[PDB]
DNA sequence: AGCACAGGGAAATGGTCTGCTTATCGGTAGAGTG
């Protein structure tokens, strides 16, 4: 479950 | 009974140590996002997990029908000769007797089938074993289709040979494990899905 | 007596197959001989094997860059420094780039030092007769090893974004590596059967 | 607890000396089909 | 009076409550008082912006 | 001298179970055993992985490892998926020699 | 580390089970800490169920930075993942 | 003058596996002789 990193997509948070 | 008890009390410790050793040797080996199996140093252990890239949980035993069939029986079950055979149109809503292009498609189909049988009998399973765990239970899906659609064995079908060939080819083209436009990516994709393709072509012959 | 003759015939045919596999030219007549033909072509009137005539050579078939290959069977049962120097001289005389020396019983270590001494000029590979009686690449367990050209090795490494140290390894002393004449850094593509995928392609770098 | 745990232990440690060394020599098709040549 | 124009970096941690359209205005003010993609810190939920 | 059950493809394309005489030895000398006249040098097998590695190479060694692991595991009647045994063998043969699972 | 272009991405277009678990856990943790909810609530009180219903509508504002063994990475939106 | 009690006290002799340290020993190599 930690084989990757999670980021925020701000393009979606605008919409 | 005393011997049995002693064997238990010793075997427990033996196997415990064995399992700890085994886990320590392979704890770092993980499947990566490019399909390869590598250890913590990045060294490639396998180029495709299990050589086909499939989860062991989801595989089920399937039987290869064409493996143990004789050449005569293989021809009977897979060879279509519209020039000599007319029973095909008896099973179809559309007549295809003495059709040239359809016969060409059937000939290409049968050439591929014969190549697959050769590869199975000579390169893969020379001992003649037919039951092997593959992805997808295709026979079960076929039974589900027969039951769901109430397929009457007496009802002629609207399926044309070209429909079957194009559909199976597109399906095989949609079984993507590795993605990429390179040459060795195509080679590894073909190798990974080779056995499944052979089973699919033997199951869904026209 | 006859046993030694048949053993040397088997080793000689295996060496011919080895040459043909590496990409050198060997006429199909040479490959498809028989024990009696070898006896006629290499034994004297008394049937005593003549070790002088056991040596041959071959030219590259499709890669003119490769130099000629020369193969000689040691006259003395055990090779020494004298015979090693003689073999290096023979290689130099005819401008043979590759040279295989096949001995019977043993080879001395200081003789082996000569191989590293002249590595920059000639590539010398040593075999024991027993190592060539049977062709191992014809065994069922041995999958199909294929040497990759530098372009194909580069393609593989770039596709997997690999470093040479991150590939699976094959030892230089590996029997198939010695059969194929693999040097350090060369990659072999090994084609295998597979219960799961039907066919599998592994890649091993010589290391 | 050669077969079983002992054999697995032999395989896993890569034992240079094993309890029961053996060969499975397969003969030629014409030899293998006759008892006398075998 | 030597004045230097330099490019500098800072790592801003942001609470999930602020994860909305006005996220970037908040970061700029915090940078001024004290933008890269936001890395969600495992086990905490914050987002690290460079 | 034992009589083993082999499976061979008849000329008509089918597979038949025939009987073949095989020689099971005590003690291993593979390289000289193969050279003996009359033995199928393309099928001779030994249950020692170091011997196969020194004689037949590392890929044959991986195959032999797999066969002996499966013989050990499946003798009881149990079954393990090929992926796990294959991964163990590939880890033990990745670096060109037999990596013992030990310190 | 170099970011791969959206057109050049070679990884699977499906959400892995590990990715699904991580995404749901991370979004639920953010919701529990008062992150604005991007879906209509019908009275749910468990942040994990709220994150699940956000996922069903592809309303989780998260990315997955899948790393290739060499260090290059691909960013996949939770919305575009299948 | 014999014991508390903290200071000053250590002694009669009673599994296979790897890597180091030693003896062993060819195979040439000097030439020492001829």
């Amino acid at each position: 479950t930690g084989a990757f990193d999670i980021y925020l997509d701000q393009d979606m948070l605008m919409n | 009974g005393r011997e049995g008890l002693i064997d238990t009390a010793v075997k427990t410790a033996e196997t415990g140590y064995i399992q700890r050793r085994l886990v320590k040797a392979m704890e770092d080996v993980m499947v990566r996002y490019d399909g390869t199996v590598r250890n913590a140093m990045g060294d490639i252990i396998q180029f495709a997990y299990g050589e086909d890239g499939l989860d062991a949980t989801l595989v089920e035993y399937q039987v290869f029908d064409s493996l143990r069939l004789s050449t005569k029986q293989f021809e009977k079950k897979y060879r279509i000769d519209l020039m000599e055979d007319r029973s095909l149109s008896l099973y179809m809503e559309n007549s295809i007797e003495n059709d040239s292009s359809v016969q060409d498609l059937l000939d290409e189909e049968y050439t591929q089938l014969v190549a697959d049988r050769e590869l199975l009998c000579k390169f893969i399973f020379p001992k003649g074993d037919a039951r092997w765990p593959l992805p997808v239970n295709v026979q079960r899906i076929i039974q589900n289709a027969l039951q769901i659609f109430h397929l009457e064995a007496k009802k002629p079908t609207d399926l044309l040979p070209s429909d079957i060939i194009n559909g199976l080819n597109e399906l095989i083209a949609k079984l993507t494990i590795f993605r990429g436009s390179d040459r060795i990516t195509r080679d590894v994709q073909n190798n990974a899905t080779l056995l499944f393709q052979i089973l699919l072509r033997s199951k869904f012959a026209v | 007596e006859e046993k030694n003759i048949v053993r040397v015939f088997r080793a000689w045919k295996t060496a011919h197959q080895l040459v043909h596999d590496r990409g050198y030219g060997v006429s199909q007549a040479e490959l498809d001989l028989t024990l009696d033909q070898f006896k006629a072509m290499h034994c004297g009137m008394g049937r005593n094997l003549d070790r002088t005539t056991l040596s041959f050579y071959a030219k590259p078939s499709n890669d003119s860059n490769k130099g000629t290959i020369y193969i000689e069977f040691a006259k003395e049962p055990s090779v020494g420094i004298k015979e090693m120097r003689t073999f290096v001289h023979t290689l130099g005389d005819h401008n043979h780039k590759t040279g295989i020396l096949i001995y019977a019983n043993s080879m001395t270590p200081s003789a082996a030092k000569i191989i590293a001494t002249v590595t920059g000029q000639f590539t010398i590979e040593t075999f024991q007769e027993s190592d060539l009686i049977v062709n191992i690449t014809h065994h069922e367990l041995v999958p199909k090893h294929i040497l990759l050209s530098p372009d194909e090795k580069k393609e593989l490494l770039d596709r997997y974004k690999l470093r040479e140290t991150q590939l699976p390894r094959i030892q230089l002393a590996d029997p198939v590596a010695r059969y194929l004449g693999l040097k350090r850094g060369e990659v072999v593509k090994i084609v295998r059967r597979s219960e799961t995928s039907g066919r599998y392609n592994s890649y091993r770098i010589c290391a | 607890l050669t077969l079983g745990v002992p054999r697995l232990k032999e395989i896993l440690n890569v034992a240079k000396n094993i309890k029961t060394p053996s060969l499975t020599i397969y003969l030629m098709p014409w030899i293998a089909a006759n008892m006398d040549l075998a | 009076m030597p004045f230097f124009l330099k490019e500098l970096s800072l790592t801003i941690s942001l609470h999930p409550s602020y994860f909305g359209p006005r996220m970037q205005d908040y970061l700029k003010a915090k940078l001024l008082a004290d933008i890269d993609k936001g890395r969600v810190v495992p086990g905490q939920g914050f987002a690290e912006f460079e | 001298m034992m009589e083993h059950k082999i499976v061979r493809q008849i000329e008509d394309g089918t597979f038949e179970r025939a009987d073949e005489w095989v020689l099971e030895t005590d003690g291993i000398n593979l390289t000289e055993a193969m050279t003996v006249e009359g033995v199928d040098a393309t099928r001779t097998y030994s249950n020692s992985f170091v011997e196969i590695l020194q004689i037949l190479g590392i890929e044959a060694t991986r195959s032999a490892l797999l066969k002996e692991l499966r013989n050990v595991i499946e003798f009881d009647g149990s079954y393990v998926n090929y992926r796990h045994l294959a991964l163990l063998c590939d880890v033990m043969t990745s670096r060109g020699h037999l990596m013992a699972i030990t310190r | 580390g170099k970011a791969v272009a959206k057109e050049d991405r070679t990884t699977t277009p499906y959400m892995t089970k590990y990715e699904r678990a991580r995404i749901l856990g991370t979004r639920a943790l953010q919701i529990s800490m008062n992150a604005p909810v991007l879906v209509d609530l019908e009275g749910e009180t468990d942040p994990l169920q709220i994150a699940m219903k956000e996922l069903a509508q592809k309303k989780i504002p998260l990315l997955v930075r899948r790393y290739l063994p060499d260090g290059s990475y691909e960013d996949w939106s939770v919305a575009e993942l299948i």
